[PDB]
């Protein structure tokens, strides 16, 4: 009931101790970590982030697509950690095959 | 809990993979032909089977799909009508969509797609819609807070929503008695949005109604500074502050993502002149849902 997350932003690397029951956005919004986010419903990709060493609960995906939950990508304002998480965040797509 | 309003809240009625098919009824340009970037404000119906609130926002799925065969992902845009709608039947939705046009690295022209397939859609046409989305920007219970409205361009939507309620309707279960201050920064007046009825609202009721423009371009305000959304809000900064360590006064944010710097700036500056820094102050608002942002 809380797991240790860290966040490789392109500003440092953040070692934050994100609980279970709490999104991740939220916990960088009282550690005073800045980072993006919009509607933070999840549905948009203002807070991107490509995920790495652990696991996280996402279910509310609304714009999480078919193979966005395996290439590991994770939208940090609607995510719980369910395992310590290592997540690279400010991340973004906007082409690729596109 | 919450002290926005949270009792008729729903979101997610409809998703991106099985979308409202609504359909186009208005769609007009709302700029002047001399205005830097076109915003179009548009009208689609919902046949209330979208009960949004104000402050929420819909997803739109525009057609086609992009250099590779595949379907477009979901768009999001803040409602700009009330609850009821600009019809006053709670079967519309309204939408204020800036058409994205830049030119790239290249010389190529480009246009976004979305809010290009929005700008271009004719009456009668269909549109897939998703949502209610969001519970950020809702509006506080107490209808007699104060209630500061931070917009830049299409930033003003969720905000245009707020106000139809708050003076041009009339409900047997709310009745705005506070005050309600708008700040809508925008380059030119040719881009100014929904100023006449900003204007009329501000004659309904002037005793709980404030709002003012900041026309970057053809306003200065001291040492010629241009006259930013933010610098606006320079000229009543003290009245400002006096109001930001209330229990009711509940700040919005919305539009232009980068509208927001400036306004931190001008907050840290006097904030770390009296209390502790701006940001950890800030800290202390969003814990009772009095600064909520949703800029992009
Ligand atoms: C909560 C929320 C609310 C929103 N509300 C509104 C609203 O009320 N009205 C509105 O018009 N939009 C709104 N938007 C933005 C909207 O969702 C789209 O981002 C916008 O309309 C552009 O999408 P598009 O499909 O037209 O273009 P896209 O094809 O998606 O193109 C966008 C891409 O173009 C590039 N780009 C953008 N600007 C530039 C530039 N100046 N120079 C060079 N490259 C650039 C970037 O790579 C960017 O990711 C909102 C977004 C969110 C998250
Ligand atoms: S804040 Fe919009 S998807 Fe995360």
């Amino acid at each position: 009931a809380t797991y240790n997350v860290k966040l490789i932003t392109p500003e440092g690397e953040v070692e934050l101790q994100v609980p279970d029951d709490v999104y991740i956005l939220d916990q960088a919004e009282e550690d005073g970590i800045d980072l993006p986010y919009s509607c933070r419903a999840g549905s948009c990709s203002s807070c991107a982030g490509k995920v790495v060493s652990g696991s996280v609960d996402q279910s509310d995906q609304s714009y999480l697509d078919d193979g966005q939950i395996a290439d590991g990508w994770v939208l940090t304002c609607h995510a719980y950690p369910t395992s310590d998480v290592v997540i690279e965040t400010h991340k973004e797509e906007e082409l690729t095959g596109a | 809990e919450s002290k926005k309003q949270e009792e008729g809240v729903v979101t997610n009625l409809y998703k991106p993979k099985e979308p409202y098919v609504g359909r186009c009824l208005l769609n007009t340009k709302i700029t002047g032909d001399d205005a830097p970037g076109e915003t179009w404000h548009m009208v689609f119906s919902t046949e209330g089977k979208i009960p949004y609130r104000e402050g929420q926002s819909i997803g739109v799925i525009a057609d086609g799909v992009d250099k590779n065969g595949k379907p477009h992902k979901v768009r999001l845009y803040s409602i700009a009508s009330s609850a009821i709608g600009d019809f006053g039947d709670s079967k519309t939705v309204s939408l204020c969509v800036k058409r994205l046009i830049y030119t790239n690295d290249a010389g190529e022209i480009v246009k976004g797609v979305c809010s290009n397939f929005l700008c271009d859609l004719q009456p009668g046409d269909n549109v897939q819609i998703t949502g209610p989305v969001g519970k950020e920007m809702l509006m506080p219970k107490d209808p007699n807070a104060t209630i500061i409205m931070l917009a830049t361009g299409t930033g003003i939507a969720p905000f245009r929503s707020f106000l139809w309620k708050m003076f041009f309707e009339k409900h047997d279960d709310y009745k705005f008695n506070g005050l309600g201050w708008l700040f809508l920064g925008v380059p030119t007046s040719s881009s100014l949005l929904y100023k006449e009825e900003f204007g009329k609202m501000k004659e309904r009721a002037p005793e709980n109604f404030r709002v003012d423009y900041a026309v970057s371009r053809e306003q200065t305000n001291a040492a010629g500074e241009r006259m930013y959304i933010q610098t606006r809000m320079a000229e009543y900064k003290e009245e400002l502050w006096e109001l930001l360590k209330k229990d009711n006064t509940y700040v919005y944010m919305c539009g232009l993502k980068g509208m927001e710097k400036g306004i931190d700036d001008i907050m840290v500056s006097l904030a770390e002149k009296d209390g502790i820094d701006w940001f950890d102050y800030k800290k202390q608002l969003k814990r009772g849902d009095q600064w909520n942002v949703e800029v992009y």
